[PDB]
């Protein structure tokens, strides 16, 4: 069996490379000192303080256009008049049963 | 060959596919049919060996049939109307052989034998032309006379080229059987239409031309005929590979590529005739069209194979010989779905 | 214009250049044989043009600059390593052989083209034709395997059986000790470890297949070591001779138009040097491929096509 | 061609157990024939012996096939006396399948004929009571 | 339909099957081909005659001129394929494969 | 460490005459590289 | 045994996937085995033909 | 809406002009300023919805979805920067653009006033994925996930293309608002039946469905970080969004047709829980406990309940952020171990102590600890089930015991216990893989404060 018992010429498997070990305060971005600080400082600065910051007080500060504030002001005025009517406050039918045409049955 | 022989030759096929389509005469349109397969014979060998010979000799023997049946269709039509023009078959019995003739000639199952053996035999320009440029004259007189077609026939002969070119190219090794093999499936979704609508029988007919071309032009630039030698070509030109498995992507039918449009547009068209039934078998049989080439791009692209010490040399050359419409026909085969409505200029 | 089917159509054949001078002659001998100054010699004095043996980086010499590229991005082999270890355990001898064998193939291709394109005639070293027998001793000294021999015969038919055979083979007859002799003289330390055995089976090989095969499709000039200093004799002996048993004779116009074709090109011209036949001694790993022609991408003036290399000097990229 | 089809459908689904086997088991000979005579063409497999014999094998299992289907079917509407519901045709189909697994001697093939031509024979009995169209003529 | 033009479609048809038979001889497949050319000719010069096309007279020559030059061109085909195999057996045509 | 990328053994699944090999099959060869095969002057005796 | 084992390892995968690859593998070797032979492909286009006139009308 | 779209189609160009060193900077930094601008979409209305125009609108349903697509890019950019560093810049590139790509697709989906254009657009955002897995991968078995991934799918969506364009041809228009007002009952028919079963199953396979769940462990376990994220996150979602949209079609017909898929989710569960408990890899872990979690958003779509709808939104938003947080912490450990196994290294508190926190914070809210928006979706999700029948209790107090034994399992298989002995190479955890665990929770415990963002049109 003169077989080399190499199947192919390939390359071994490298190591893994540590970011620590040729730089300190390696921040895991970068093995280039500059551009990773710059990287760490960027995600830091429009991830924690833009985004996570002013968006969240935006969002906290939406107007009311879901008509929350303003459907209970109708609501209080709508049962003042009610109460004070004597009407039995909600109706059970939501719309007049007389524009209403029921098919006779006749059955 | 000369040259001038071949140019002289590629225009005689051309005039003859021109007068099959200008022409409002039977016999004429049997001679333009003649002419065409009287010039296509050495093309086909213009590389000689024995596999060439040998394609061509079924291509020969297959295309004599079907314009044999086709002349007796003519005489039959003649027999029953004293009537030369192409219209409206008037016979069913010559409206039946006449399907069967331009099924053979188009390449329709079940007359489905042919296409992967002179695919295989003959080379890449060759099956280029033979793939792309003999379907304009059958497809042509089908749609002129698409009103007289029998729909059992017709839907029964497109069902079956579907399924018969989903299973045939999932055993292929070979490109251009796997070629073939699509083209049969394509055929098929292509006349499943013409019943219905010719519009979009002329629109698939396009797009898979277009398709088609690029294909075709892709695996003659990475010089392969295997599937092993085309996993190769990542090593010298990836960007080739690249384009290659975004073709493939798009005749799988995938969205949003170009072959997504005549399909959708053609089941479209059957939802509106009261077809259900149809639309979801094709579609459930062009999965194994969309398999065998995702196993393609996976060998091609998607995965680097083992190469060869020699191919160093082959590093250090240039594609001597260029082709111009190659980028033109991959972007009309990729990027051209936002502008289907204009199939509306009946293509 | 480059030359085409179109150039062919308007005026440019091939015939017409051909002055009974071109004779296509290739010079074969062992090794450190005086063959290389015989065909300098013939050359000159026939006005044709003489090719140098090619070697590992002869292909470097044809493209991009002249300057021959490294080890490992151009043919990653060594004939000193050969020379070491013939029996090495990463295949060295078949991936030179190989190497080797595509390289006159190559060499081959660019003398056709020029004779071709200009009608002068060229002269060659051991070409495809002989580069077999150096594979037999190393099949017979044990230092490659059967399935080294197989592969290379499928790929020399596959490549070979698209060529015209030169019109003259010139031979030149040494003893082996006297080889030998010469060895020693030279110096290289390399050369100093090559057996009697190998020079003899090589020596062997030549005579058993080479020359009765091409005996019956060219023309033989058998010649010993003294005969062989004189050039006179040797050109005498080339002219005096009318070749009109090989193939050429039967060329014409489309079969050379076809030929040019084939020359130029010089991608299919070796398409079949790769064929995807996996033996360990030639095949390569997916990451060491990635890596190498990454690596190869990286040089100056191979980035982009030889006209479009900013790096290099080219200028007016923007218009080309 | 559709003679078989008008006799088989003619008969009413809860009358004439034996007309409707007898139509089932000749539209599974004619299918039987057919697919014997493919495979002929397309392999030879030794002889005109093996080939007739072949031929007689495939077309007494698809007779066979189709027998057990049309008196299953029948008789599950019958008695059921809840006729035009596919669970009949289900049964029916399901039971012609058990039948072919049996004559093939394998219990998988026979589970998954079983299954596979129950929900075929289902979707024929659904296709005859919505009015499904496999071949659509050109309405529009 | 009189019963001549039947027994022509009839031997048109035989001649077709018996081009499908294939049992050797692809020289008797190319015999087949001119036998169904020679029906077609037959059966549409009775039509043409009978019905007075004067001009469709055209029709006949030409479809010969046309199948005469077609059967050439197999000939020349077939004799290609026996110069690579000595005979002109149909099996022999095996390799390509489906 | 690295990425999984195809070895001989995966490649030669693709190298064969058809996918799917079986018994009938098994015996099919695959075409030569090159679209070429191999392709595998009378004599008279006038007398008296 | 059952859930991780028997149910999704197994027979939801047998019943889905695998079933449709077998089918699949066993349907593209019986169409694609073909031998090459016009005989066979030329009696079958008789078939067929002789079926759509026997058929279709 | 064009604000959106615009800055993500111009992220291509910027990405490849882009010096060799710098792509990822800009990425992110015009990632999260897009993500920022998208934030926007919350301002709903108690009426109809934001229709920008004839191709596009918006809705409280789809707004919630959208912010969590345009945040993914900025941490898929981020987990994906450490293993791509040995790779070539023309690589890195073309893996941005498929991100990009991916996130345009899925953002133009969820607008998609037409339905036809939202099947194109659902269909098209498979092609980068199954890209990404199927080169960017590990293992030699991705191109086989990468192929179940494709094929699933497709066997589901097939159909329903058809029934959309027979839809058109009855109805006569497939645009959403048209569908709504003019949506008529469906009769109890075998065609009607086909009809539904063809527009519910091409999302119920992707979200997916017990039965249909094969292909999620697969394309979860062999594709890469980025792959895994927007796999659990945002392309899961995609099912219920389109069940939302198309079950108000398929009435009265749901409430017959719902129970094969109402029992097999409800056991399902179940079934996946205990999957959980007995496994040995993370990433199959964490995709059993999205199928789990996916199944209860099933039950509650096919409740078809305000409540239901509600809890199905809250819960899709905090399995989104939980299992893509999961995934990147199961990345970091794998990144050091290079085994993927739990059982191989243990201990990890001992010497990475917050990330330990991190585990532990991710582990409570996938247990849906209270106040949390997982609760909140859970406990939805179970006051409608109880309304619909009282013995669900059953089934889901079960599954809620064995998400929490699952999840403390894997908190404590991996970060208590003793360390590994002969493993050294776990070097302090870096400053990026923080701060993508934080960006991945504060958004929770923010979106805590303020639930109505993310409970849809229903409330
Ligand atoms: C819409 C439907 C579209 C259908 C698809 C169309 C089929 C495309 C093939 C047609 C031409 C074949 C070809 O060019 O090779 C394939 C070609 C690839 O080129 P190639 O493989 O490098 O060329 C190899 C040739 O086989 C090598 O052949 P050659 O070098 O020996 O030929 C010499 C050359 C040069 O010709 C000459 O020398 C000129 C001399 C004049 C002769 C005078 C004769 C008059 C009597 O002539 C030609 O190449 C043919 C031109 C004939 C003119 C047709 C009008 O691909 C295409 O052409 C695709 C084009 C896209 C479709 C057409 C435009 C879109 C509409
Ligand atoms: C309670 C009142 C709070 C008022 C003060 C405000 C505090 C704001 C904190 C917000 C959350 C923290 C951010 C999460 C990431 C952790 C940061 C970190 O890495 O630590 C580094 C830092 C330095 O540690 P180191 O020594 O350098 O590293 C050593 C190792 O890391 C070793 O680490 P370790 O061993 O030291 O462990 C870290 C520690 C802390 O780390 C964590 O695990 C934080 C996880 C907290 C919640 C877990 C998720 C469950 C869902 C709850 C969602 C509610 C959120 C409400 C709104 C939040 C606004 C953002 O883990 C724990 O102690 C276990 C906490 C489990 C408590 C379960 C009870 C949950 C419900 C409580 C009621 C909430 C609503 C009240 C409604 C009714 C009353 C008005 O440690 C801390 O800062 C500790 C944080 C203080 C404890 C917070 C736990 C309760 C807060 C609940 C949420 C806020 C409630 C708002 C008002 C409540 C009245
Ligand atoms: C380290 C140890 C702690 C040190 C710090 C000590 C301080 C502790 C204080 C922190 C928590 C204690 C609780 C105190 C809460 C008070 C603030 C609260 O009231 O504001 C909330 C406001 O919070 C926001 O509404 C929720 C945050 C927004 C969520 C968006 C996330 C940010 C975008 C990032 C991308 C999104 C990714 C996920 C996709 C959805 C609710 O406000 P609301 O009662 O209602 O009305 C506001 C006033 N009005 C009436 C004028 C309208
Ligand atoms: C595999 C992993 C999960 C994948 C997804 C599975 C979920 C899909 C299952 C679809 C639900 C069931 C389909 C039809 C349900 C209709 C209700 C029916 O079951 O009840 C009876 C129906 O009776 C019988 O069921 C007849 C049908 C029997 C044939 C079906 C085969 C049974 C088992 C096959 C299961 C295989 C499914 C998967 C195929 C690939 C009521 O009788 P009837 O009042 O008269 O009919 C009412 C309907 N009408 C009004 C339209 C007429
Ligand atoms: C009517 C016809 C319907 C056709 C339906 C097509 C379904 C789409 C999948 C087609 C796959 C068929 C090919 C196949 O399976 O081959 C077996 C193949 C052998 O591997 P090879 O790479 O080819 O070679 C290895 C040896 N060197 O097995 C596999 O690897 C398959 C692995 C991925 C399977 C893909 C998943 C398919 C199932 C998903 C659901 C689709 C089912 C179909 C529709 C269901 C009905 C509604
Ligand atoms: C992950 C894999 C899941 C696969 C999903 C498959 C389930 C979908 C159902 C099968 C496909 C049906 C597509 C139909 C598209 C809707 C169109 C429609 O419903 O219109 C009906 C058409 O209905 C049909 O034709 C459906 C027939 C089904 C043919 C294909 C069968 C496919 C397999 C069926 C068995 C499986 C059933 C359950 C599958 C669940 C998936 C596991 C009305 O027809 P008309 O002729 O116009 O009516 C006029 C008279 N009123
Ligand atoms: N086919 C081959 N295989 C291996 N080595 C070869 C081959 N051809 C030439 N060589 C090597 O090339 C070297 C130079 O060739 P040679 O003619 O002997 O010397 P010189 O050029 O001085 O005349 C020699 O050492 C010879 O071994």
């Amino acid at each position: 069996p003169p077989e080399p018992t190499i199947r192919l010429q390939e390359d071994p498997d490298p190591e893994d490379e540590n970011l620590y070990e040729k730089n300190p305060d390696s921040h895991g971005y970068d093995k280039d000192p500059i551009v990773d600080l710059w990287n760490m400082r960027v995600v830091f600065f429009f991830g924690f303080s833009i985004v996570l910051v002013l968006g969240s007080t935006f969002v906290a500060y939406l107007p009311d256009y879901r008509m929350q504030e303003w459907a209970r002001r109708e609501a209080e005025r709508l049962v003042k008049y009610r109460e004070a009517n004597g009407l039995p406050l909600m109706e059970s039918n939501c719309f007049d049963p007389n524009k209403i045409q029921l098919p006779e049955d006749e059955d | 060959m000369n040259p001038i022989i071949y140019t002289t030759l590629i225009m005689t096929v051309m005039s003859g596919t021109m007068l099959v389509m200008i022409s409002s005469h039977w016999l004429l349109i049997w001679i333009g049919f003649e002419m065409n397969l009287l010039a296509m014979i050495p093309v086909l060998m213009k590389n000689f060996n024995p596999r060439a010979t040998e394609a061509a000799t079924k291509y020969f023997l297959t295309q004599a049939t079907a314009s044999m049946m086709l002349m007796m269709a003519i005489i039959i039509n003649l027999l029953y109307s004293g009537q030369w023009t192409i219209t409206k078959m008037f016979n069913p019995v010559a409206m039946t052989m006449m399907t069967m003739a331009l099924a053979m000639k188009l390449g329709l199952s079940p007359f489905h034998f042919w296409v992967p053996e002179v695919t295989q035999g003959i080379s890449l320009q060759a099956g280029l032309l033979l793939l792309t440029w003999q379907k304009l004259a059958p497809l042509s007189v089908l749609c002129q006379i698409s009103q007289s077609i029998n729909p059992n026939l017709m839907l029964t002969m497109a069902m079956l080229s579907i399924l018969i070119g989903g299973w045939g190219g999932l055993n292929q090794t070979q490109l251009r059987k796997i070629m073939a093999y699509s083209s049969i499936a394509h055929m098929g979704w292509m006349t499943a239409v013409l019943p219905y609508n010719t519009t979009m029988t002329i629109l698939n007919l396009l797009i898979y031309i277009t398709m088609t071309l690029a294909m075709f032009m892709l695996l003659i630039h990475s010089s392969a005929t295997t599937t092993l030698s085309l996993s190769h070509t990542w090593n010298k030109m990836p960007v080739i590979t690249s384009l290659m498995m975004v073709t493939l992507l798009s005749m799988g039918g995938l969205p949003p590529l170009s072959g997504f449009m005549p399909k959708w547009m053609i089941i479209q068209e059957m939802t509106k005739n009261e077809s259900i039934i149809m639309p979801t078998l094709m579609a459930m049989t062009a999965l194994l069209n969309l398999y065998f080439y995702m196993r393609l791009a996976y060998s091609s692209s998607l995965t680097m194979f083992p190469s060869t010490n020699n191919m160093k040399m082959k590093w250090q050359f240039e594609h001597t010989k260029q082709m111009k419409l190659l980028p033109t026909m991959i972007v009309l085969s990729t990027l051209v779905l936002p502008m289907t409505p204009a199939l509306s200029s009946l293509n | 214009l480059q030359y085409g089917p179109l150039a062919f159509v308007l005026g440019e054949r091939t015939t017409r250049k051909l002055t009974e001078t071109s004779k296509v002659i290739t010079v074969d001998g062992n090794i450190c044989s005086g063959k290389g100054r015989l065909a300098r010699e013939i050359a000159e004095k026939l006005g044709l043009r003489h090719f140098p043996e090619a070697g590992i980086h002869y292909a470097d010499s044809t493209t991009g600059d002249g300057k021959p590229l490294d080890v490992q991005l151009s043919g990653n082999c060594s004939l000193e390593k050969f020379y070491d270890d013939p029996k090495s355990n990463d295949g060295n001898s078949y991936r030179l052989q190989s190497w080797l064998y595509a390289s006159r193939l190559l060499q081959y291709a660019d003398a056709l083209e020029h004779l071709l394109s200009t009608g002068q005639g060229v002269v060659l070293e051991r070409s495809i034709y002989s580069d077999f027998v150096f594979l037999e001793a190393m099949y017979r000294q044990g230092f490659i395997r059967k399935q080294c021999v197989e592969h290379y015969n499928e790929v020399k038919k596959v490549t070979a059986c698209e060529y015209l055979p030169p019109h003259v083979v010139v031979y030149v007859d040494v003893p082996v000790p006297e080889i030998q002799s010469r060895i020693q003289k030279k110096g290289n330390p390399h050369e100093m470890k090559i057996t009697a055995a190998y020079l003899q089976d090589i020596e062997n090989a030549y005579k058993k297949t080479f020359l009765p095969e091409m005996s019956e499709k060219c023309e033989v000039l058998q010649y010993s070591a003294r005969e062989a200093e004189d050039a006179e004799k040797v050109v005498e002996d080339i002219e005096y001779l009318k070749c009109d048993k090989g193939p050429w004779p039967d060329q014409d116009d489309r079969t050379f138009h076809r030929l040019r074709m084939l020359v130029q090109n010089k991608l299919e011209v070796l398409n079949y040097t790769t064929i995807p036949v996996y033996l360990p001694e030639i095949t390569i790993g997916a990451h060491q491929s990635d890596r190498v022609f990454q690596k190869f991408t990286e040089l100056p003036g191979r980035k982009y096509s030889p006209g479009y290399n900013e790096d290099v000097g080219d200028k007016w990229i923007w218009l080309k | 061609a559709k003679t078989l089809l008008h006799k088989y459908s003619d008969i009413p689904e809860g009358t004439e157990c034996h007309r409707k086997a007898y139509a089932s088991t000749s539209i599974g000979g004619a299918t039987g024939l057919i697919v014997s005579a493919y495979s002929i063409a397309l392999k030879p497999p030794a002889s005109f012996l093996e080939g007739v014999a072949r031929t007689g094998r495939y077309t007494f299992t698809s007779a066979a096939i189709g027998a057990i289907f049309g008196l299953t079917s029948c008789i599950s509407a019958q008695v059921r006396e809840k006729p035009d519901d596919p669970l009949n045709y289900f049964i029916g189909g399901c039971a012609g399948g058990l039948t072919l697994g049996a004559r093939t001697r394998s219990y998988g093939i026979g589970a998954a004929a079983c299954a596979y031509m129950g929900l075929t024979a289902a979707l024929v009995k659904m296709g005859q009571l919505e009015g499904w169209q496999v071949f659509a003529e050109p309405k529009v | 339909m009189p019963l001549v033009y039947m027994n022509i479609i009839m031997a048109f048809a035989i001649a077709l099957a018996g081009l499908l038979m294939y049992r050797s001889h692809l020289m008797s497949s190319l015999l087949c081909l001119e036998g169904m050319m020679l029906s077609l000719f037959i059966m549409s010069t009775l039509i043409i005659l009978n019905t007075h096309f004067t001009l469709a007279n055209m029709m006949p020559i030409i479809l010969l001129v046309f199948a005469a030059c077609e059967a050439a061109l197999g000939l020349s085909l077939l004799v290609m394929v026996s110069n690579t195999y000595g005979t002109d057996y149909v099996q022999n045509l095996n390799l390509l494969q489906c | 460490a690295r990425q999984w990328q195809p070895d001989v053994e995966w490649a030669e699944q693709f190298g064969g005459a058809v996918m799917y090999p079986t018994k009938e099959t098994a015996h099919w060869k695959p075409p030569p590289w090159n679209d070429v095969d191999p392709p595998k002057n009378l004599t008279l005796n006038f007398g008296p | 045994k059952s859930a991780s084992s028997l149910l999704d390892l197994i027979w939801l995968e047998t019943i889905l996937p695998k079933t449709t690859s077998f089918i699949q593998m066993k349907m593209s070797i019986m169409v694609s085995n073909q031998k090459g032979l016009i005989k066979l492909y030329f009696l079958s286009f008789l078939i067929t033909i002789m079926i759509s006139m026997t058929l279709f009308n | 809406m064009l604000k959106i779209i615009i800055p993500t189609t111009m992220l291509l160009p910027m990405t490849w002009m882009s010096k060799h060193n710098m792509i990822w900077i800009n990425a992110t930094v015009h990632s999260l300023l897009i993500s920022l601008i998208s934030l926007s979409l919350l301002n709903q209305l108690g009426e109809n919805s934001l229709n920008f125009s004839l191709t596009f609108f918006s809705d409280s349903l789809s707004a919630p979805l959208l912010v969590l697509t345009t945040w993914l890019l900025p941490l898929m950019l981020m987990a994906s920067q450490s293993h791509l560093s040995k790779e070539t810049t023309t690589r890195k590139k073309l893996y941005i653009t498929m991100l990009i790509l991916l996130q345009l697709f899925l953002i133009m989906t969820f607008t998609a006033t037409e339905l036809i254009l939202f099947y194109i657009l659902f269909e098209a955002t498979l092609v980068p994925t199954l890209i990404i897995i199927t080169r960017w991968g590990n293992q030699t078995e991705r191109l086989n996930a990468g192929l179940y991934f494709l094929f699933y799918t497709l066997a589901g969506s097939l159909p329903l293309l058809v029934a959309l364009v027979y839809i058109q041809n009855t109805t006569g228009s497939l645009n959403f608002l048209i569908i709504h007002y003019w949506s008529h009952p469906l009769s109890n028919s075998w065609s009607n039946i086909f009809m539904w079963l063809a527009c519910i199953m091409a999302f119920m396979v992707k979200m997916p469905l017990y039965g249909l769940h094969l292909w999620l462990p697969k394309a979860h376990v062999e594709a890469p970080i980025a792959g895994s994220m927007v796999l659990a996150a945002v392309l899961l979602k995609l099912g219920g969004y389109g069940m939302m949209r198309i079950t108000t079609i398929l009435n009265p017909l749901t409430n017959y047709m719902a129970y094969p898929f109402l029992m097999l989710s409800m056991w399902g569960m179940i079934m996946t829980s205990s999957i959980c408990l007995r496994q040995t890899d993370l990433k199959s872990l964490i995709a059993y406990s999205s199928v789990s979690h996916m199944a209860l958003v099933i039950v509650a779509i096919m409740i078809q309940t305000p409540w239901s709808f509600m809890g199905a939104t809250a819960l899709m938003i905090a399995h989104g952020l939980t299992s893509s947080m999961l995934f990147c912490l199961a990345n970091t450990n794998y990144e050091r171990v290079h085994s993927r196994t739990m059982i191989l290294a243990r201990g990890l508190q001992t010497l990475l102590p917050l990330m330990a926190t991190w585990w532990l914070v991710a582990s409570l809210t996938n247990l849906a600890l209270p106040p949390s928006i997982n609760l909140i979706g859970e406990l939805f999700i179970i006051t409608a089930s109880f309304s619909w029948s009282n013995i669900t209790i059953i089934l889901m107090g079960m599954n809620m015991m064995i998400t929490a034994l699952y999840s403390l399992y894997m908190l404590i298989t991996t970060q208590r216990g003793k360390y590994t002995h002969h493993i050294n190479n776990i070097k302090p955890s870096f400053t990026r893989e923080n701060a993508l665990m934080a960006l991945h929770i504060l958004p929770l415990l923010l979106l805590t404060l303020n639930p109505k963002m993310i409970l849809g049109p229903l409330y």
